[PDB]
């Protein structure tokens, strides 16, 4: 359905819109039927659910954070599939690595767009 | 000599869900009883915090039949709960007898045997 762009675009047609499970999602969330992850129940009584998931990546960098000031927002900017993926192996073959290390798994955050960002040591204290 | 309190309970059972949880399922109650009395004195044990586990305290469609039903949290051992209701609360019933007679104005008492003997002589005089 409509959902428009970085425009400033109104989809007001709620339900018209179509969606379902995505690619991702499905081997995001298995393994509910292996007792991995507790539950607990609702106000209603009736039906259970998760407070935390199963994961087969850290998403906390795949999709950033753009929060609100209720002490304090948070800035967190996305970064890449396989990049993450070298840095969980490299994270996972030394418990001794540097933030050079980190620096040659991830080059740098990016983003669905695409812009220029000119500094080292603003990404360095960043990862610090 | 009919004096005497008895113990008298009501008809109350621990059913099991869909999900598990288990559910107090009262009948009736014996003599002498408000389902509203008590009921406020349930939101009193609620809010007098001297009972725990309970959750829900509801009641519907009882004019095909009185169902009224406590629902309880896990890990609350309810029918030690069902103890602590047939101790303190009202729904057990400690109900005396008092049968102190009058026979031709004079009080007197009597057994169940002298009853139906004055009865029966009565019926003589009925009869005849």
């Amino acid at each position: 359905g409509n959902f428009g762009s970085m425009d400033g675009d109104s989809a007001a047609a709620q339900r018209y819109t179509e969606a379902r499970m995505s690619k991702i999602a499905l081997e995001m969330l298995r393994d509910i039927n292996k007792n991995t992850v507790d539950f607990v129940d609702n106000y209603d009584a009736n039906e259970r659910e998760p407070l935390v998931l199963p994961a087969r990546f850290p998403n906390l960098l795949v999709n950033g954070a753009t929060g609100i000031a209720v002490g304090m927002a948070t800035n967190i900017p996305p970064h890449n599939l396989g990049e993450t993926i070298d840095a969980v192996k490299l994270v996972m073959d030394n418990p001794e690595v540097t933030t050079k290390d980190l620096m040659e798994v991830l080059p740098g955050p990016d983003f669905p767009t695409g812009a220029l960002v000119m500094g080292k040591s603003g990404i360095h204290k960043a990862y610090e | 000599t009919g004096k005497g309190s008895i113990v008298l309970r009501s008809r109350t059972e621990i059913e099991t869900t869909k999900t598990g949880r288990e559910r107090i399922v009262v009948t009736e109650f014996p003599y002498m009883v408000n389902k509203t009395k008590v009921h406020e004195h349930i939101v009193r044990l609620v809010q007098e915090k001297r009972i725990e586990g309970i959750t829900a305290v509801r009641d519907e469609s009882n004019r095909e039949g009185v169902r009224f039903v406590i629902e309880v949290k896990r890990d609350a051992s309810a029918n030690v709960i069902l103890n602590n209701l047939f101790k303190m609360t009202q729904m057990q019933t400690n109900f005396g007898f008092n049968m102190l007679a009058i026979q031709n104005g004079i009080p007197k008492i009597l057994s169940l045997r002298q009853i139906l003997d004055a009865y029966i002589e009565h019926q003589k005089e009925v009869v005849v």
